[PDB]
């Protein structure tokens, strides 16, 4: 489906999973940040790509990118 | 190594903010790749004020010490 | 398991829901209450855990987000596959995703510049 | 005091100046024609 | 294309326009005061045609003019109706620019754009001789900018 790629601009303020609808991203301990959190998206098969994390993403250029890819039932958000 | 609060010039490999004048909020010794947050008066479209920046970025902007009367 | 009663049809007896994977949530519900479904009107919440059927994943997470704002209750959502495979996709760590956990890992993470360079040096 | 601050707002100043510019032109087309001399 | 004082096909339009206006003019009694102003209106009509005749005007009765720069017709373009627009518009523009120079300082920038002290608007009259002084200050604008622009990346 969609391709989630995390920039190196992360501050770890958990804005992803707070905004994110179906919890695509996930906070993971990391050793190269101020707060110490990093966003990671294992369940990219279930990602829909609604692009609501780029709104809550603080950085000048956003830190969580999701490039538009293929479309499946998991990424169309349809109930049928 | 420079002291905190210096007037900055953004030379980030990605953000070509060609010498947008701003000040250093604070200096951190935690040693990461994009640490420094600076007061960026040009409110980007995202709406925030201060974002993270590299160690490249700024070298100096006063350029003078004793000849600057 | 005792589940809230809802009238109005719409949600049930859909062929697509039967042939497609379905979601099953639950909540503690220590007290009798009354809530709203993300796709229905109003319904009374009974004591103990309550199992429902959901056809979308966003429908399965918005209800948990709405429950967390009411009272403080741990949420469990289980996501079933087409045949009969039942896997715990929600809270596989059992730790809340925004909060920090010990079980850490990285999936699909490129550590390059910000303007672009879409090539990934390593997938794992 | 504060009435002058409300008088100093963008819409009030704009309408006041535009009233001046419009009235000068209403009086211009009513009084002398442009002489225009080569 | 001949001038209209010699163009017989222009004076016929004056006669025809007054003829169309005359049918509306004669239906009402001229002695009434509310319609005595129509004679002053047709006086304005008459006093309008004579000035345009001096300008070269179309043989058809549609009065054309000149913008090539011909000194005989500088009145329709170059000198009056043109240069004053440039000066008056820029007397406003360079005055706004001077206000843009005094748009910073300590008091909030938003307060100094919108809720300005009326005194700056009263000072606007400063620009009697913009040209070269404005050129100096615009040089200084480009200079002190020091090529500080947006990324466009
Ligand atoms: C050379 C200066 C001058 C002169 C001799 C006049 C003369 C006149 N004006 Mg005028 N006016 C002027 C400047 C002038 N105005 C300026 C600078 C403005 C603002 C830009 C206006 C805006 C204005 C308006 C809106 C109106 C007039 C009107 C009138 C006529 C009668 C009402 C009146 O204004 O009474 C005395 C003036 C005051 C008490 C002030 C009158 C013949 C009225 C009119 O008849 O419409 C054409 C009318 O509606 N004037
Ligand atoms: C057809 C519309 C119109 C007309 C006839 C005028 C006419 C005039 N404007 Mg003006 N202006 C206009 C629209 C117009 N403006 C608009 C839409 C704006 C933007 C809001 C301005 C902003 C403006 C400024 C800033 C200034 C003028 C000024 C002037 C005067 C120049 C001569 C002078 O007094 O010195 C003149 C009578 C100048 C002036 O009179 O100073 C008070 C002046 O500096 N104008
Ligand atoms: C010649 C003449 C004259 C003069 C006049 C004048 C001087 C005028 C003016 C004026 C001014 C001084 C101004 C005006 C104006 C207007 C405006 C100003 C508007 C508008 C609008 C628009 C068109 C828009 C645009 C835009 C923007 C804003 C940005 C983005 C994009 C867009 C497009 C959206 C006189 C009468 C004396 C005489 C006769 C004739
Ligand atoms: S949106 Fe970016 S900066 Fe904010 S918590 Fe997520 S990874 Fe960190
Ligand atoms: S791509 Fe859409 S669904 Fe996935 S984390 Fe970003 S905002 Fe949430």
């Amino acid at each position: 489906a969609h391709t989630v790629k995390i920039y190196d601009n992360c501050i770890g303020c958990t804005q992803c999973v707070r905004a994110c609808p179906l919890d695509v991203l996930e906070m993971v301990p990391w050793d190269g940040c101020k707060a110490g959190q990093m966003a990671s998206a294992p369940r990219t098969e279930d990602c829909v790509g609604c692009k609501r994390c780029e709104t809550a993403c603080p950085t000048d250029f956003l830190s969580i990118r999701v490039y538009l890819g293929g479309e499946t039932t998991r990424s169309m958000g349809l109930a049928y | 190594m420079i002291k905190k609060g210096s007037l900055v010039k953004i030379l980030r490999p990605e953000s070509f903010w060609y010498n947008e004048v701003g000040t250093v909020v604070n200096v951190e010794t935690s040693k990461v790749l994009y640490p420094v947050l600076v007061r960026f008066d040009k409110v980007n479209y995202s709406g925030l004020n201060s974002t993270n920046f590299s160690l490249d970025e700024l070298v100096e902007i006063k350029v003078e010490i004793k000849s600057d009367t | 398991m005792p589940s809230p009663s809802f009238l109005g049809s719409t949600g049930g007896w859909l062929r697509c829901a039967e042939t497609e994977e379905k979601y099953a949530m639950t909540w503690s519900s220590d007290q009798q209450h009354i809530f709203e479904m993300p796709t229905g009107g109003a319904a009374v919440m009974n004591s103990g855990d309550n199992l429902l059927y959901l056809a979308r994943k966003e429908q399965a997470l918005a209800l948990a987000t709405q429950l967390r704002t009411q009272f403080k209750i741990q949420d469990y959502k289980i996501y079933r596959i087409f045949p009969s495979g039942e896997v715990q996709y929600l809270h596989p760590k059992d730790g809340v995703l925004p909060y920090q956990v010990n079980k850490g890992r990285e999936q699909v993470g490129r550590v390059k510049s910000t303007i672009g360079k879409n090539v990934n040096p390593a997938q794992v | 005091m504060n009435l002058k601050k409300y008088l100093s707002t963008a819409p009030v100043v704009a309408t006041l100046w535009l009233f001046l510019t419009a009235g000068i032109l209403i009086e211009l087309n009513r009084f002398f024609p442009d002489s225009l001399f080569y | 294309l001949t001038p209209c004082q010699q163009s017989e096909a222009f004076h016929k339009r004056e006669i025809n326009e007054v003829r169309t206006l005359e049918n509306r003019q004669a239906n009402y009694e001229a002695n009434s005061p509310s319609y005595l102003a129509l004679q002053s209106q047709i006086d304005q009509v008459h006093k309008r045609f004579d000035k345009y005749g001096t300008l070269l005007c179309g043989q058809d009765g549609l009065p054309h003019l000149i913008t090539d720069g011909d000194w005989r017709h500088a009145r329709e373009f170059t000198i009056p109706a043109l240069l004053f627009l440039y000066i008056t518009g820029w007397i406003g523009w360079v005055g706004r620019s001077y206000l843009k120079y005094t748009k910073e300082t300590k008091n909030p920038t938003e307060q100094e754009i919108i809720l300005d002290v009326p005194m700056a608007l009263k000072y606007m009259l400063s620009g009697f001789l913009w040209p070269l002084s404005a050129w100096q200050e615009y040089r200084s604008g480009q200079l002190l900018a020091k090529e500080d622009e947006i990324t466009v990346s």
